[PDB]
């Protein structure tokens, strides 16, 4: 009595509504230390003329 | 040596014939790492 | 996934006797464990759970006093220590197990179970 698990499972079966359906989610999240950058993006090339 | 977070390593090997001490010369060394590690350093050791 | 009893059979009344149920194969993870008996012409009948993080334990009144429900996670086994043995207390044993955690612990009681051993014999003689 007044005394719970903190945890609780999802019921995720196949036939379950899109709001109850699994649904995986990744957070980007981006950091400026006093250190160097060393996740840059492409910047793609052009010929040489 | 580390200078704003970036590790520079050169580097350079020669032959020698000389036991006793360092030879006189000159000869530069080339770069070969550069690393971007932003890590703090006042202490190293060697490991033979 | 396999739930392999072990332990009971024959007891006079006011004895005690030790089950056994361990748990093989790859699981991914384990909820709960349950004792469940059904005695001949009966309906099978809640006996106690145990929440396997942490410990907790939940008892049909029947038992309460009498039995105790314990767990060894290294082992991935489940006891149940049957003590004040009663000609009631003869049925065959069951097993179970589920991966659905509830907040709540008495739910254990009702909950269907995914996973059911084959049923070990008690029987508690005069
Ligand atoms: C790095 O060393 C400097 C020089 O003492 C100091 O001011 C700074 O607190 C140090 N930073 C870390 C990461 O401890």
């Amino acid at each position: 009595f007044n005394c719970y698990f903190p945890l609780q499972s999802y019921g995720f079966q196949p036939t379950n509504g899109v709001g109850y359906q699994p649904y995986r989610v990744v957070v980007l999240s981006f950091e400026l230390l006093h250190a160097p950058a060393t996740v840059c993006g492409p910047k793609k090339s052009t010929n040489l003329v | 040596k580390n200078i704003d977070g970036y590790f520079k390593i050169y580097s350079k090997h020669t032959p020698i014939n000389l036991v006793r001490d360092l030879p006189q010369g000159f000869s530069a060394l080339e770069p070969l790492v550069d690393l971007p590690i932003g890590i703090n350093i006042t202490r190293f050791q060697t490991l033979l | 996934v396999q739930l392999v009893e072990s332990g009971g059979g024959l007891m006079q009344a006011g004895g005690s006797l030790r089950l056994s149920c361990a748990v093989s194969g790859r699981t991914f993870s384990t909820a709960a464990m349950g004792w469940f008996r059904q005695a001949p012409g009966k309906e099978r009948e809640f006996v106690a759970a145990i929440r396997w993080s942490g410990g907790s334990a939940y008892y049909a009144d029947s038992v309460k006093g009498r039995f105790t429900i314990s767990r060894d996670k290294a082992k991935n086994t489940v006891y149940l220590q049957m003590n004040s043995l009663k000609y009631e207390d003869t049925a065959v044993y069951y097993c179970a197990r589920t991966e659905y955690v509830s907040y709540l612990l008495s739910d254990y009681a009702t909950w269907p179970y995914d996973y059911w051993g084959q049923g070990t014999q008690v029987t508690v003689s005069s």
